[PDB]
Order: structure tokens, then C-alpha cells, then sequence
């Protein structure tokens, strides 16, 4: 203008959106235990 | 305006803290998945017993 001020206004672009925070419950695997060696007792079945 | 910027930083801190609590509950050993497994296995054992 006569003072040096613009006629066509400036751009005001859209800022970045707030994101959604993400996590994860990652999982592992330990196997089952190997069954041991059986030992014959000296007592009968009700006692042992 | 600077007070409002500090308020937004406070709210983003609260968002990260809520996500930290959520990730703790997902990643803890006594989470809901352990209780799902635990009651399903114990339900099978309980019916057979």
C-alpha cells in the first residue's frame, strides 16, 4: 500500500496433527518341561 | 499465550503418562492374558476333577 503493507494476505498453513501413541505387548514362549526319569519306590501304591 | 503453551506441554505429558500406564498393563506378567490362560486351564482341570 502507500505505507508498505500488503493487499493480498499471507498463508497460514495447517500445523501437524497430534499423533496417537502406540505400544505393543510382544510375547515369548518357553516350552514345556521334559518329563523326568521314573524311579520305582519300595512302598505300595496308597503310601506313595 | 506462553501459559497456554505450557498447558499444552502439560497435556502432552499426561498423554505420554497414560500411554506409559497402558504399556505397563500390557507388558506386566500379571496382565489379563495370564488370567485368560489361567482360568481356561483351571476350568478344564476343574470340570475333569
Amino acid at each position: 500500500t502507500i505505507d508498505g503493507q500488503p493487499l493480498s494476505l499471507s498463508l497460514y498453513a495447517t500445523p501437524a496433527d497430534p499423533s496417537m501413541l502406540l505400544s505393543a505387548a510382544i510375547t515369548a514362549s518357553q516350552g514345556g518341561g521334559d518329563l523326568p526319569h521314573a524311579v520305582m519306590p519300595m512302598y505300595r501304591f496308597p503310601v506313595i | 499465550r506462553e501459559a497456554a503453551v505450557l498447558q499444552k506441554n502439560y497435556l502432552e505429558t499426561q498423554q505420554a503418562q497414560t500411554q506409559a500406564q497402558l504399556a505397563f498393563l500390557q507388558s506386566k506378567f500379571s496382565n489379563a492374558a495370564l488370567y485368560n490362560w489361567l482360568r481356561g486351564r483351571l476350568s478344564a482341570i476343574y470340570y475333569q476333577f
